[PDB]
């Protein structure tokens, strides 16, 4: 169907919009500018690591907390 | 069209999920020792989800009423 | 009019984008997350009826301003 | 296209209008104890709407120049 | 080329969303409304028109950046 | 489509450019008695393009992992 390939300007819709919120509200939790350095240091690093890994944990449980109501 | 309308409504349903997770996101997860959600972390997504989806409904029926008009 | 039918496209774009904005902004205005439970109370559900409609008298208001000049 | 030009000009005003109107009701509107505008946040909205389109004036016309360039 | 076109869209489309981003950033950047009238003030005005300025200059620094790396 | 993923490519360049563009002039360029980047707001804006370049390039990988998942 073509306009089932909608799907996909849909999806990777919805997939460059997630990413996009992802780095932004990755960079408010992890990134400190203040008299900083453009190096990414390690503890900024692993942050984001972390902080990416917890923002699809999030995606999920906010998809099963629809799913109940 | 009304095929445009299934599209947007499609879009629009990928919008208050995004819109959600980054709310939760937002407000509840704050802390990146590790890779996964904590036992609050949850709940607090649980409400926030709960509290949110409740208000994006009330404005809804709101808006709705005085849209008529 | 094909063409013409793109109003269904602008207009329901204003109209989602509108109400996108509505549900933000009132949840700005009445909605505290501090130590909250995700029940919507009535002081918050007020509220949001209240700020929907100011919502839209300020659209209108705004739309006289901008008629005027 | 022209006629994308014609559409993306119609999206562009809807723009504004939207914008402003978020503007003026995230700085004016601030009680909702009432339905209604009081007499002091139309004045306020008055305000907000002049400035920001004035504001919106001259940053477009800096913005005709420094784009020839 | 049809798709070749497709430049336009592209191009005006961030062009418009640039256009926009300044408005944005020059407002916070240059506007007080803090028991402010209606005017768009001298003060102001002129701030404006440095402020769009910087704000090309920053386009072309971080583009010469990206070309770097 | 897959006009539609070399379109979206483009956009989605666009997109950081931009991004990249608004959030270094945001965080850099607070001074407007004149109409010409500083040599300290360049710098600035050099460190801020490295670091978010390199934040947006870290979570990008991480986005990768998780989602194949």
């Amino acid at each position: 169907s073509q306009q089932k390939i909608q799907a996909a300007e849909a999806e990777l819709d919805l997939v460059t919009d997630m990413f996009n919120k992802l780095v932004n509200n990755c960079y408010k939790k992890c990134i400190n500018t203040s008299y900083s350095e453009g190096e990414l240091n390690k503890n900024e690093s692993s942050c984001l690591d972390r902080c990416v890994a917890k923002y699809f944990e999030t995606n999920v449980q906010v998809g099963e907390n629809m799913q109940k109501m | 069209f009304q095929k445009v309308v299934e599209q947007k409504q499609m879009k629009d349903f990928m919008r208050l999920y995004s819109n959600l997770v980054e709310r939760c996101f937002t407000d509840c997860v704050n802390d990146f020792t590790t890779s996964k959600l904590t036992n609050k972390e949850q709940t607090c997504i649980m409400k926030c989800s709960e509290k949110f989806l409740k208000h994006s409904e009330r404005v809804g029926q709101r808006f709705q009423e005085q849209n008529a008009a």
